[PDB]
DNA sequence: TAATAATAGTTTTTAGTTTATTAG
DNA sequence: AATAAACTAAAAACTATTATTATG
């Protein structure tokens, strides 16, 4: 019967309206291949049902979506795509709920499908004319965000036609004004690595309508000979310029036919995409100086600062790249050098772009001041400008002595007693300046926290961690404490910490929380992988901690690329990373020969080895002397034990003792 | 066959309870069917799903619906859930806590009750759907009048007595004498699964089924399964042939089935052991007709059965037994049968009495049309004592025995008596249930009727005694 | 990972029985996902074979047949890894067929389970002879 | 040189094996 | 001073699947 029926309502969809009873009563019956016979029906039909979204009540339509079937997901679509005119928008949302999380998925037809739907959404039922309600808003900004992945399809004509559909003067306006504002509006927390790039091609190919830019832009050649499209090998690329050659240099081209290629190395590296967009931008900005209001100039400037934070705020890997884009787009440009010295600070710290924005901020001080004075004091010290630094905590902004005596031991580098002098005065908010800022409230903080992780002081690490600081906290901190901005920047610390420690919880009980929203995870992973692989290596499971060291491998690998390596000392920083990585990643391959594991022979010739190789803090900063230590301390007590001896280990200690002094 | 009635309980709330009000005997109602439910069938669901509510408790919640025991297999749940109502605090409680009598649309309840039907996954023969008014409730009623009609033709039956056959004006169109319904119907099991049909050896060249399905049969005590003593979880039973001069448990290697016959234990395999069970093969191997005259009927005192045909495995059973049993008037013999109900059986000789359909006014299976077995006895088993002809009938005591107990002429209805330990223990459980005292005696009328009030009747072997000593003790 | 994470909320699902009809549906969604090569894909699935005891024990290895056919997914997807892209055969083989016998003890798929043994002396012998 | 076909299988109610005292 | 056995002792039920031989 109902093989037939939905063989004949293909035949015949009027024949499908006398039976819509029998298959309500057999689609919560029928869960093979009949529910996708009931799906085609009801497609077929769909308009027979005035009202079927309490079948979906009934039947369950959700169950369908745990289902994989590009047919049965997809059919399922089709009719929502039938009935989304009819839907109503709170049964519209509710039933977006469960259908956002299908995106990216390898079928790439009910995935097709599906974004079809969402630019229809975006069109006319989430469109931004129909926002009315919270449910509309949310509806739309879904759609927007998938929409926006959705430019980078696989599939070439799909996104291609997802960028006519934005591109269209209705999803993005026409005139390149506007088109601009709309694309500073419509950046998506994920894209930055590739906004740059789909904004320029954006750009450019609404300059498709310029009658001269499908046009030659010189017409009279110096040398003048005959001009056809030449020929290349390409024996297992797509040409961009036909090469209309021949004797003579031409310079009749297209500006298209340089635009393209140019368009596409811009979409491809993002590098020159950042530093053509800058350059594209402030050609725009030109463009508005030749008579344009500014009260006009200033709104737009302020909506820019928005969209600013709303980028540095929804980005947690930090594009280097696109963050030192929209530094330099402030940089020139007064009415954008008004950036939260906070933000631009954290945006160089995690995009290892400190200069930049060093020289962002310098021309912000040169132009709250107090603010920027601190931020700036900050990436002093992570770079090491103490000289500069103790200028500026002398004579600008620094009033007290504690903070200087303590500069003059990190000059010293003896940081013991500069968290002596902070932890003696750290509580207490009464000083020369009257109140310091809580900027250098937290900034002690961190200096009582790096002393003792400099110093191997990791039960005072952890003291200084929970009591020490300012009592503007609980001492313990977890995913709860992520909040407050110190104690994410204490993170690195808190886990340098807790697993000292335990190389001797709230440790596991940040760990969970971190698996706990992927972006804690995440974070963690890009920044302190390794220390997680040495953790859960010396935790016993090490399936997780070899885990976490392929993990921290690539994003080190990525990372570097990402993180320009002209800024010569964040590269340095970088490769710094690179022993704890060889540790964890050889020692786990290598543990397949346990033999030499607990025997003296792993102990009597390499327990020397211990306090071999090690360098000079110039060369080597002694943070990173604390990672090799570790390392190589964890090396030769694994390889010597759980498969001479304790004098050679003694003195082994003794001579990582005297490398330390060195 | 899989497939029976499915049947829920969708009862309005229109303050046609209300007003005994109606609730509280429909509640009376719904807890006997469910008691009945319970000791006859978990294959059958029950759904306390009712309507016209306060609150629109349900699966799409919909108006004035409450759910409270979805379709599920019958039970103590259910029982206990309307016995907190039953009352008529009972009642008002649960107005107080379910609602009381409200608006809403009857397509509601109906769409609703399509969902409860399609979403059970059992192949259910027949649904039905019962509901109580005190009279006619009531648009509104055209769209539920088709909606009821097409679960009509989803199979879907619908019951409604309107307890003013007076008033049910505005629900005559609508709709499609509970004291039955009163746990008349009670502890009756539901299973039709049951042996393949054996080969009739009627002759050397056909053979036919015979339909012996054992499905309708002495039903009893529910398993008792060996619970623990303090948490009441069962337990494996490890047991087999073990050792002790050995230890451990014997293999089938090891193991040999004798026979402890004249003056040993005659050694066998096993494999001679359960073959030796056969003398020809599985199946009904007709030896030919044995007239009925030659019956004991005095050894015909065994457990005995139906033999019925079976037109499924051979075209000819109904055909042949058709002819078979159309003939039979004039034959005094019966089918000499000898039985194998499968492989390695010892066929017992059966004489088929043919029983034919006793097809009433309505055609009623009665006795249906095949035969009936007949005991052919041996000669080990029977409680035989001397026999003593001697004493014949003298005509004073007959007519003096007979003026006695003629009156009481009975009808002998096959299923009148009550099973003591069957309905006994299910009644029973009933009470566990209700966590209450032994609820009552079932008895296969084994205390005598007649005795009380033969004398009512005029006895007379009481009134003239044979002797100043109790003539027969 | 969205595959560890998902089984997880899967598993901590085990009413039961709607909790047996889920588990099964993310199993299979799984099972037509987890046909990948990559090494991390064998570690994720390795390091998981640990939660593999909770999965079950969630699922009560009680042969309950609201379970029984989380039991069949179980064992579909253990064939899924009787191909040797499970190449870390020793971290778990040890526990795994004693978690096996335990399910067993408290249908098909326990057969399943065996086959699954039977294949593991064929490849693990070394850990799996021992016990 | 690649789909449809049968052991694929069950909520097996009787093999007719436990309750029942004058043999000395 | 020993005869007395109704305290249960097992096997088909339409479920349904695979498995065809789907191709040179």
């Amino acid at each position: 019967f109902i093989v037939c029926l939905n063989k004949v309502t293909k035949s015949f969809p009027p024949l499908a309206d006398r039976f819509m009873n029998a298959v309500f009563f057999l689609l919560p019956k029928f869960h093979g291949v009949l529910k996708t016979l009931c799906l085609e029906v009801v497609l077929c039909r769909v308009e027979g049902m005035t009202e079927l979204y309490f079948q979906l009540k009934s039947k369950d339509f959700v169950q369908v979506m745990r289902h994989r079937d590009d047919e049965r997901q997809k059919v399922c679509l089709d009719i929502i795509y039938k009935m989304m005119p009819k839907l109503k928008p709170v049964e519209l949302r509710e039933l977006l709920n469960p259908v956002v999380e299908f995106v990216s998925h390898p079928s790439t037809t009910c995935r097709e499908q599906m974004y079809n739907i969402l630019m229809w959404i975006h069109d006319n039922y989430r469109d931004p004319e129909s926002e009315t309600d919270n449910d509309s808003q949310e509806i739309f900004k879904l759609a927007k965000d998938v929409l926006i992945q959705g430019l980078i399809d696989e599939n070439p004509g799909l996104q291609l036609i997802i960028r006519n559909f934005w591109s269209h003067e209705t999803r993005l306006p026409s005139n390149t004004l506007d088109r601009l504002l709309a694309l500073n509006s419509l950046y998506s927390p994920k894209i930055e690595v590739h906004f740059l790039s789909l904004a320029t091609n954006f750009l450019l190919e609404m300059t498709s309508m310029s009658p001269d830019y499908p046009n030659p832009m010189f017409e009279h050649p110096l040398s003048e000979c005959e001009f056809q499209e030449y020929t290349i090998d390409s024996d297992w690329v797509v040409l961009y310029r036909s090469y209309r050659h021949g004797d003579l240099p031409d310079i009749q081209i297209k500006h298209s036919s340089l635009i393209t290629p140019l368009q596409a190395v811009a979409q491809r590296d993002p590098i020159i995409a950042k530093q053509l967009f800058s350059s594209l931008f402030s050609g725009i900005l030109k463009e508005m100086d030749k008579f344009k209001t500014l009260s006009e100039k200033n709104n737009i400037t302020q909506k820019l600062l928005q969209d600013f934070n709303r980028f540095l705020n929804t980005t947690f890997s930090f594009f280097p790249p696109f963050v030192s884009c929209i530094q330099d787009i402030s940089c020139q440009h007064a009415a954008l050098l008004s950036l939260d010295p906070a933000a631009v600070s954290a945006g160089c710290l995690a995009s290892l772009q400190q200069p930049v924005g060093i020289r962002l901020l310098e021309e912000a001080l040169l132009r709250p001041d107090v603010l920027r004075w601190v931020e700036l004091a900050k990436l002093y010290r992570s770079i090491g400008e103490y000289d500069v630094l103790r200028g500026i905590f002398t004579s600008e902004i620094g009033t007290k002595q504690i903070t200087q005596s303590a500069l003059l031991a990190e000059a010293r580098s003896d940081y013991s007693e500069a968290a002596k002098q902070y932890d003696e005065a750290l509580n207490k908010q009464d000083w020369v300046d009257g109140e310091p800022t809580e900027a250098e409230k937290d900034f002690w903080e961190l200096a009582s926290l790096d002393c003792y992780n400099h110093l191997a002081e990791w039960k005072s690490l952890e003291y200084c961690s929970t009591a020490s600081i300012d009592s503007e906290n609980p001492p313990d901190l977890n995913k709860i404490w992520s909040e407050p901005f110190y104690q994410e920047t204490y993170l690195p610390y808190m886990i340098r910490s807790k697993l000292k420690l335990l190389l001797q919880q709230s440790l596991l009980t940040f760990i969970d929380k971190a698996m706990h929203g992927e972006l804690q995870k995440a974070i963690l992973e890009l920044h302190y992988s390794q220390e997680l692989s040495l953790l859960y290596l010396l935790q016993d499971d090490v399936d997780r901690a070899k885990y976490y060291i392929q993990n921290g491998i690539q994003s080190f690998m990525q990372n570097y690329s990402s993180i320009d390596v002209l800024l010569h000392q964040s590269r340095l920083t970088k490769l710094q990373s690179v022993q704890a990585l060889t540790e964890i990643q050889e020692f786990i391959s290598f543990i397949s020969k346990q033999g030499n594991l607990s025997s003296q022979v792993p102990l009597k010739r390499l327990l020397n080895t211990w306090t071999n190789r090690y360098p000079d803090a110039k060369m080597d900063p002694m943070n990173i002397w604390d990672d090799i230590i570790t390392n190589r301390c964890f090396f030769l007590s694994k390889i010597e034990e759980k498969l001479d001896i304790s004098s050679l280990i003694r003195s082994c200690k003794f001579s990582m003792k005297m490398k330390m002094i060195d | 066959y899989s497939g029976r009635d499915s049947l829920i309980f969708l009862v309005d709330a229109s303050k046609a309870m209300f007003e005994l009000t109606p609730f509280d005997m429909s509640i009376q109602c719904i807890q006997s069917v469910y008691i009945s439910k319970i000791i006859s069938s978990d294959r059958d669901l029950l759904a306390v799903v009712f309507y016209g509510t306060e609150k629109d408790k349900n699966s799409v919640n919909f108006k004035n619906i409450y759910v409270l025991q979805e379709l599920d297999n019958p039970g103590a749940k259910r029982i206990l859930e309307l016995d907190q109502f039953k009352g008529q605090q009972g009642q008002k409680r649960f107005q107080d806590m379910m609602g009381h009598g409200s608006d809403y649309s009857l397509s509601e309840v109906l769409w609703v009750c399509a969902n409860l039907f399609s979403d059970v996954q059992f192949k259910m023969s027949h649904k039905r759907i019962m509901l109580f008014t005190n009279e006619d409730n009531p648009a509104k009623a055209s769209r539920a009048r088709t909606k009821a009609g097409d679960l009509r033709d989803t199979g879907i039956f619908l019951d409604l007595m309107h307890l003013k056959f007076d008033i049910s004006l505005f629900y005559r169109d609508i709709i499609s004498k509970l004291e039955d319904l009163l746990r008349k119907v009670r502890a009756k099991e539901t299973r039709k699964r049951a042996l393949s049909r054996l080969k009739l050896k009627l002759n050397k060249d056909i053979v036919i089924s015979v339909g012996i399905y054992n499905l309708v049969q002495k039903a009893l005590k529910p398993p008792p399964i060996k619970l623990y003593r303090e948490t009441n979880e069962p337990v494996k039973t490890k047991t087999r042939t073990f050792n002790t001069s050995t230890g451990g448990l014997l293999l089938p290697s090891d193991t040999k089935r004798s026979q402890i016959y004249g003056s040993r234990q005659i050694i066998l395999e096993k494999e001679e052991t359960e073959e030796l069970k056969r003398f020809d093969d599985p199946g009904l191997m007709l030896m030919g007709f044995k007239p009925l005259v030659l019956l004991k009927k005095h050894h015909y005192l065994r457990p005995s059965l139906f033999v019925y045909p079976e037109e499924s495995l051979v075209i000819g059973s109904s055909t042949l037994f058709s002819a078979l049993l159309i003939k039979c008037l004039e034959k005094e013999v019966a089918a000499l049968c000898r039985y194998t109900p499968r492989r390695n059986i010892p066929p017992y000789f059966v004489a088929l009495v043919p029983q034919e359909e006793e097809l009433d006014d309505q055609k009623i299976q009665v006795t249906p049309p095949g035969f009936q077995l007949v005991f052919l006895p041996f000669a080990d088993d029977k409680r035989k004592m001397p026999f003593t002809e001697k004493i014949m009938a003298t005509p004073e005591q007959v007519g003096k025995m007979k003026a006695i107990v003629e009156k009481l002429r009975f009808t002998y209805r096959s299923d009148s008596f009550e099973n003591p330990v069957l309905q006994q223990h299910f009644r029973n459980l009933e009470a566990l249930a209700l966590d209450l005292m032994e609820p009552e005696q079932a008895v296969d009328l084994t205390l005598p009727k007649v005795e009380a009030m033969n004398k009512r009747l005029g006895s007379l072997v009481d009134e003239f005694k044979e002797l100043v000593y109790p003539p027969d003790y | 990972c969205s595959l560890l994470r998902l089984q997880e909320t899967l598993s901590a699902a085990d009413g039961a029985a709607l909790a047996g009809h889920q588990l099964i549906r993310g199993l299979g969604q799984e099972c037509v996902l987890s046909s990948s090569p990559a090494v991390l894909a064998l570690q994720t699935s390795l390091v998981f074979s640990r939660d593999f005891g909770l999965l079950v024990f969630v699922r009560k290895s009680l042969n309950s047949i609201e379970f029984r056919e989380c039991r069949e997914e179980i064992l579909k997807f253990l064939c899924i890894f009787l191909e040797k892209m499970g190449q870390k055969i020793a971290p778990y083989s040890v526990e795994i067929k004693n978690t096996c016998t335990s399910v067993y003890t408290k249908k098909i798929p326990a057969l399943d389970l065996l086959i699954k043994l039977l294949q593991t002396f064929r490849s693990s012998r070394l850990m799996d002879e021992f016990k």
